């Protein structure tokens, strides 16, 4: 019925798309080879949604890798899961971005996007009624951030009415590996706000913050940071692919989510987060989960919520609870929280249920938020582009691509308008 | 797909290639015959050693490097020594006479005659080379040859590609210790080369090089051949990111995205640690912390200048071992944090970090003792100005009484010459410290 | 690769020369047949540079001999290593020049010049690439400082572009068996400060000093005293002949040790030097050696470098040594003596090191200086000339020749301005 | 190639020639018949005895030397001596009246009519030799045939070649003892022609040998034999480098240029040290330096004359023997140290240095003893002035009286010439003190 097709860019785009395929094979039961190997009926019901079925009984992914190195596919191939993947599907170039976003989107990024159009052209058609497309890329980088950006707006001319989803983490704070970091960041946000139906904000220093005091991990990996983005990937497309007393798909998502085009950009969440030792003493109640919910240091994003207001909040339930325990707990949080909820809106909270658990866990649910609070993101990153174009420091690298000074300003009154659009709201 | 080419030119850059291309065997497990025991010596050959050597015939590598030199009896020792074989003939290059520590001899007289088979060369590697990614040269500043034929040469190379990022690995002359009367005079003229062709120079002072094999390796009458395996540890940490794999990955390209903010800045330092005995490595512990506090530190510097009196403007630090990303955020929160240390205030984020899994490999018979970790860094800072304000000193004085000047004249040299390379040095000082002028 | 042409003129000329082939042969390892008994292949890596190769392993000097008596040349052939040389190298006259400056430069010389000419010239067709030319000659004579002056010109109009070098000695102040000494070394002055590059200054009261003192002999003979001048011959060019980590040639050597082209004169000094009894007790190290270079009694030459400052100061090292001691040691030797070296040149020293040790010793090194005290050796000579020339004493055998009074006063003139140039810089 | 000839004339010639031709035998081991021994035969004898004698045939020698002589007499002694064989028959030429003390008698009335022999035997021998270093003549100015026989034939030697140094060895007249009446007028009409002719001329007298023989070697009453032994010794010292090898060596050819520096003065002196006989040899320990001293003591002088009132212009050191160059340097030194010793103002320095491995040879039966060192002095000094005025004296009061003239105005001598011979010898003097007088 419904299809989704998936899109990598850039390193960090690679090795979360890995593991996010990886947790879905767990849930459908599909071995590396590909394979089924499950013991229920419910888990083939709807496999097309992300697997094609081939000849046998193997099934491949409906996934394109883009990078302009190929040093991530190689990891990516010779890795665990990676052999599944479709061989034709592997686009890479040779010269590499350099973690310029210049060169990414004019200088080379041109020489492979008309090669990667002509992949997911070839996947379009295939699916029957297809609802839209996700990509996971990285807005610090040069080659995700870029060749990303590019992807987008091409795809939204072909398709003007599909969904479009990006799952892209951006600079953090304190935790900084690259010094045009601002640079990069500030030209991609100038796009995603006229291409991307919806954004989801992952910050690496909310995700080490989450593994320290939370999970009570002594030494966390790039791999843990991968999984937790991965789980809420599945809980937010889990209606699709499983049954439910009160099923939102993509778009239903979307209506009750945005109220306005320009104000898609959301806060991710899971729930349960318990650490070894604490499992004996932990009770996974309904009651329990709602609270983690609503916590500062459960978000997976640097932004407090506390510091602003709460738009619209939207939680998928995943497991067997009763109905009244669900339609009791948001209602008393709403109430209790009335100064963090805006007041305009009489219902802030939006309530999906899924009957299949994950692996391994009698009863999750994931938390999507829309708040003023993700203003102050966008503010340090004005901050530190004002600093450096001040000096013109770290100009010619962009300025020899192609690009002019001009462009830089204008992405960043494009940002200095997305924060005073925010600020009216919740002043107001 | 990714390799590099090598230039030695000189005296010292025969012998620093020597000592490099030593390292570089043990690395990759190659023998000096020629030979590598892939029985054995089990490895991925993408890009472990098709970077550096290219394979010939039936198990044959031939380094991708040129060594060139005006007299043969600094090549004759390489022709005649282990690794003889290693190296293929029409790549080694000799001449018949020397500059004779003179700029002119090296760039004007003697340059010419054999720079056409010297580019020849090149062009045949770079024929082989399905893409390369630069070229890295290694000379003297002191030196006739190390400073004429490298600047003659740089010229024909940017004429003929102009489009590869070079490399440049020069030894800086020292304050106090000098082994020539008329080095000041090719220091200055070398510069031209060295601000307008090379992208990125960096620059290693004997003295200081002395001073830290007696306190951190507690040899009290180091060699040439110690320092040269200290810099040759340097390159390789370098260039093992395109060589080897890890998390973080950084390339030649890089290098320059991120510690050039200014077309006419490209000359920063190189600061390698730890470098302990094997007395000292059973007392001490080595954790990430404590080896990145050591790099920032003015005694443990390969520069005899000091980086306090100057300003920071862009850091690049690079990860070998089990080397974890968590210890490196954490390390590098404390070094922002002490008032000691200053940077400047148009640059909020100046730190790239790149972490690798190859261990450092140990040379037997050498100095250096085993350890798990290493951080090379890379930095430009504006206490390099101080350094040129030495070497200027010295060339006042000595052409205010216009001594030596005739032997470069009767070479081909004239007067204005060196008047115009006083003003490029002068200018070159003085947009260092605009720079780190705060606003 | 590169050879020295080698120019033997006068009794003094050859009688060192001889000397100085001895040396050579023992350390190239050649017996007096002309076979080699080496036992190292470093030995005839760089052979051809004093030897020429011919059949059957046999190999000879490039050496000339040139005398205008055939006394000296039968000692030589009947002495010790005389049958080394080539015959046809063996050209003397049969009146001699009775230490007459007049009859070696115009009246017998004429006669032989184009004779030595002919070997001198044919030689250089046979080497590869010539570097210089070296002869030795006696100031105060007659034929070497006569017709040995002459062959400079006309090898300097032949090859303008090659170094000359003359190892040649001065009369000394107090020693003199002549009567005519200042006028054969006035005469001598005006043409090698034209037609020279370097010239280093032996003196006969010097080398008895050192051999007194010094070395504590009993007696003291010309073979010992022409030992010490054929070791200093050696040690100036043992880079060619054998490899170092820090090699310098003449050519190397000559560009740093003249500032200007007419200040080319210089003393040499050779270190270590002990007596037999003192042996056991001295020590073999770097600061050993350098203490007794700049020391003024191992000084060769008669002038006390005490009383004037030096301009440049040549050292080359042969044997294992660190170079982070020598660095320091001359650096030290500088600062100490601040005030006997040159201000506006900053740094004074050349070091040059050479592996290959001299035979019997572990490590030795030669001492090369411009020093500005030379122009009191200059003073004295001119002192002596003045007073002759005020009588006319002497004068018509010089005369009878075909000299003119004239041609004396313009020697005089030039030996003044030579010393006014040293005092100028010195006292500048 | 180096060849020597020797010419004797006069009475005092031939005897003085007659002991000096047997110490030249003895030194080079040829027997008195001229046969040369099995201990010699011809071995490594190119120059030893070239220079004097000439090989004919086999085992068979003959000197270059040729005996002139107005009278029979003293030439029948030669021809009936021992070495009759040795010396060529036709080399010795007689005459049949002798000069009879008239200086006119060998010059116009005999000397013309016999010259013409005597030129013919000096070209034949000339023609034999190949370089002719120069001539010997050996002659008395109190003689007649001394002086008139003696300048003509100078005279005519100087026309021939005119190229060739011709030194002299002559008799100068004593102060106070005589045998003849007209010994005045004979020396003062030859002084002439060896101040023209004659390049350098070696004065002696006859009274300084006697008190030499008496007193240094002990002897009650010298005789003219034991004169002539010594006379020889500092001729075959004088020749003995153009025979015999050694450590420095002169030739013929530089005694003048070391010794005359003008023209006009060309009269030194000779001295010969040590002599002492036998006995005193064993009680004495000879050495450098007492060797010295004794050359430049009056007393050991052959010259009546005082050095000590006169000053010292050039002097010649000749050693002999046992040698060392270190010991005649620090010997000299301290000559010039001594204040007695005086030397002239515009010469500074005048010492010549020579060297001869051949010790002295002792002849049997000579007062001589043998010793190892020997050393022998020509120095020119001013006080050689005072014997001449002696003698002018001498002639001023013969010629006032004209006494004797006569006897010269009968063979053909005029008045003028008598007047025009004191004129030049007066000039003579004056011009030696007027290079004497200081600054
Ligand atoms: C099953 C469970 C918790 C639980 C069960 S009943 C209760 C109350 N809480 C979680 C897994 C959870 O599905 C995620 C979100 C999976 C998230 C994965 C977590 C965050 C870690 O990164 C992971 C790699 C771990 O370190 C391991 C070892 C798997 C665990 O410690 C994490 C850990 O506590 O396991
Ligand atoms: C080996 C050595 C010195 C030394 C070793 S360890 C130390 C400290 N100093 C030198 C030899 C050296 O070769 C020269 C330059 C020696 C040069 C030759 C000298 C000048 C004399 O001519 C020579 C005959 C000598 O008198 C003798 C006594 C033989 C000398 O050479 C003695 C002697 O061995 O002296
Ligand atoms: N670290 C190090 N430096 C060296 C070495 N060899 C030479 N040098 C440097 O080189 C300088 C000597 O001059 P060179 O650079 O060799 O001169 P060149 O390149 O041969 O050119 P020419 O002198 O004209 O022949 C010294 O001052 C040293 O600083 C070496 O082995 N190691
Ligand atoms: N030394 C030395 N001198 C001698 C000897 N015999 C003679 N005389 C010198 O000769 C002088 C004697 O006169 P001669 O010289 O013989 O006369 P002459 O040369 O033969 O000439 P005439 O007398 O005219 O025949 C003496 O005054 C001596 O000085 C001698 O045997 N030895
Ligand atoms: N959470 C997470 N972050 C990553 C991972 N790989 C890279 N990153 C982040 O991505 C940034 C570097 O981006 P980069 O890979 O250079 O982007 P590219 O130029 O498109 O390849 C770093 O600051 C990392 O924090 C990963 O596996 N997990
Ligand atoms: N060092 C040294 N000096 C010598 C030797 N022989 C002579 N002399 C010096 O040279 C000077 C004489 O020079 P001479 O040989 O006559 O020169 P010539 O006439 O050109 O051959 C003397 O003052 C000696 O001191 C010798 O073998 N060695
Ligand atoms: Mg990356
Ligand atoms: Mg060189
Ligand atoms: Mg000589
Ligand atoms: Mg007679």
């Amino acid at each position: 019925m419904r299809e989704i097709v998936h899109i990598q860019a850039g390193q960090c785009g690679n090795q979360i798309g890995a593991k996010f395929w990886e947790v879905i094979s767990d849930e459908h039961g599909i071995d590396p080879s590909g394979n089924y190997v499950g013991d229920s009926d419910l888990q083939l019901e709807r496999i097309s949604v992300y697997y094609n079925e081939a000849s046998s009984h193997k099934y491949v992914p409906r996934a394109i890798l883009v990078d302009l190195e190929p040093g991530t596919m190689d990891s990516v191939r010779s890795g665990a899961f990676g052999h599944l993947f479709r061989p034709d599907n592997f686009i890479f170039g040779q010269s590499g971005a350099g973690n310029n976003w210049a060169k990414g989107h004019y200088t080379e990024g041109a020489e492979l996007v008309d090669s990667v159009l002509d992949v997911v052209r070839k996947e379009c058609e295939n699916c029957d009624c297809l609802q839209g497309f996700q990509l996971t890329h990285s807005l610090g980088g040069g080659t995700g951030s870029g060749m990303g950006t590019l992807l987008i707006s091409k795809v939204r001319e072909e398709y003007p009415d599909r969904i479009m989803n990006t799952f892209s983490v951006v600079p953090s704070p304190k935790v900084s590996d690259t010094v045009v970091e601002p640079y990069n960041a500030t030209l991609s946000i100038h796009q995603l706000v006229e291409n991307t139906d919806e954004t989801y904000c992952i910050d690496n220093e909310a995700l080490y913050d989450i593994c320290f005091r939370t999970l009570k991990l002594a030494t966390p990996t790039y791999g843990d940071l991968n999984h937790l983005v991965s789980a809420t990937m599945s809980g937010v497309t889990t209606s699709l692919r499983f049954p439910g007393q009160l099923n939102a798909d993509l778009r239903k998502l979307a209506v009750n989510m945005v109220p306005f085009p320009r104000l898609h950009f959301f806060m991710p969440g899971f729930a349960p987060l318990t650490a070894r030792g604490s499992q004996q003493y932990r009770a996974l109640t309904v009651p329990e989960l709602t609270q983690q919910m609503f916590d500062a240091k459960n978000m997976m994003a640097a932004c407090d919520p506390r510091h602003g207001r709460y738009l619209t909040v939207a939680t998928v339930f995943r497991g067997r609870m009763s109905m009244k325990e669900v339609d009791e707990q948001m209602l008393a949080i709403q109430s209790k929280n009335s100064s963090y909820f805006v007041e305009w809106i009489p219902n802030n909270v939006k309530v999906a249920v899924c009957d299949i658990p994950p692996r391994g866990l009698k009863m999750s649910s994931t938390f999507i938020g829309n708040s003023t609070a993700i203003q102050e993101l966008f503010k340090r990153i004005s901050e530190q582009f004002t600093a450096m174009f001040r000096r013109k420091a770290f100009l010619h690298w962009y300025t020899g691509e192609g690009m002019d000074e001009m462009e830089f300003t204008e992405a960043e009154s494009n940002m200095n308008d997305l924060v005073s659009e925010y600020q009216q709201y919740q002043d107001a | 797909m990714r390799e590099c080419i090598s230039i030695h030119v000189g005296q010292a850059g025969v012998q620093i290639g020597n000592a490099c291309w030593e390292l570089y065997c043990l690395e990759h497990g190659i023998q000096p015959d020629g030979q590598m025991p892939s029985d054995k010596t089990i490895g991925g050959g993408d890009d472990s050693f098709n970077t550096f050597f290219s394979e010939t015939g039936a198990g044959k590598h031939v380094p991708r490097a040129v060594f060139v030199d005006l007299e043969p009896t600094v090549i004759d020792e390489v022709r005649t020594g282990t690794y003889r074989q290693l190296f293929h003939p029409e790549q080694l290059i000799t001449g018949k006479e020397d500059a004779a520590n003179n700029y002119a001899r090296g760039h004007y007289t003697i340059g010419k005659e054999i720079i056409d088979l010297v580019l020849d060369r090149i062009r045949k590697l770079a024929d082989q080379c399905t893409g390369l990614q630069g070229f890295l040269v290694f000379h003297s500043f002191g030196g006739g040859t190390g400073s004429g034929f490298t600047s003659l040469l740089m010229e024909r190379l940017s004429v003929d590609y102009g489009k590869k990022s070079k490399l440049e690995f020069s030894i800086y002359p020292a304050p106090q210790v000098s082994t020539a009367v008329v080095e000041p005079y090719n220091s200055i003229l070398t510069t031209h080369t060295t601000l307008e062709h090379s992208d990125c120079a960096f620059m290693v002072d004997n003295e200081a090089i002395y001073d830290i094999c007696r306190r951190n390796l507690d040899i009290e009458r180091p060699t040439y051949t110690n320092l040269n395996r200290l810099i040759g540890q340097i390159v390789s940490s370098i260039t093992a990111s395109l060589r080897f794999d890890g998390a973080l990955n950084v390339d030649l390209t890089e290098f320059q995205t991120n510690l050039v903010p200014y077309p006419r800045i490209h000359f920063p330092l190189a600061t390698y640690a730890p470098v302990i005995s094997a007395e000292k490595a059973y007392h001490e512990q080595l954790s990430v912390a404590e080896i990145t506090n050591a790099c920032f530190e003015p005694a443990n510097q390969m520069v005899k200048c000091d980086p306090r009196h100057g300003k920071y403007m862009a850091c690049c630090l690079l990860y070998r071992g089990d080397v974890v990303p968590k210890d490196v955020n954490a390390a590098i929160a404390t070094i922002k944090t002490k008032r000691t240390i200053q940077f400047v205030d148009w640059c909020p984020t100046g730190f790239k970090v790149g972490i690798n899994y190859q261990p450092p490999t140990v040379v037997p018979g050498g100095d250096l003792a085993k350890v798990q970790r290493a951080v090379c860094m890379l930095s430009n800072t504006t206490a390099i100005a101080e350094a040129w304000a030495r070497l200027d000193h010295k060339f006042d004085l000595m052409y205010a009484k216009r001594a030596f000047v005739h032997w470069y004249v009767g070479e081909g040299m004239e007067e204005g010459e060196f008047s115009e390379a006083r003003e490029d040095m002068a200018a070159l000082e003085k947009d260092y410290e605009e720079v780190g002028v705060d606003s």
